[PDB]
């Protein structure tokens, strides 16, 4: 990334020898806009996993069963998605 | 486990 930046920089330099900086600043705004929420989500998840590890002392075996049933449902609807993509691409290669 | 933490988060959010 740095190398491509420097190459284009050299080109622009050989061309030279305020709107752009304000636009770059606003882009720097946009970049972090979502990242603040990424931090907030990861923080709420850190609190959640900390609370769960507080229960990680022993607990009752059933939650695994719940996650396994949701896992089979997830893989099933995912097979729906993947089979759908396969069938549509096969219709394309037919066309 | 950050994916496990995310999945526990998805349990918590769903």
């Amino acid at each position: 990334e740095e190398l491509k930046n420097a190459e284009i920089a050299l080109r622009t330099q050989k061309t030279p020898p305020n709107t752009a900086p304000a636009d770059y600043f606003h882009t720097l705004v946009q970049q972090f806009e979502v990242q603040l929420q990424q931090y907030r989500q990861q923080i709420e998840e850190l609190e959640n996993h900390l609370a769960t590890q507080s229960n990680t002392l022993h607990l009752s075996p059933q939650d695994l069963s719940m996650a396994m049933q949701k896992l089979y449902q997830t893989f099933v609807a995912l097979a729906a998605q993947l089979q759908a993509v396969n069938e549509n691409f096969k219709m394309l290669k037919e066309q | 486990l950050q994916e496990i933490q995310q999945a526990g988060e998805r349990l918590r959010s769903k």
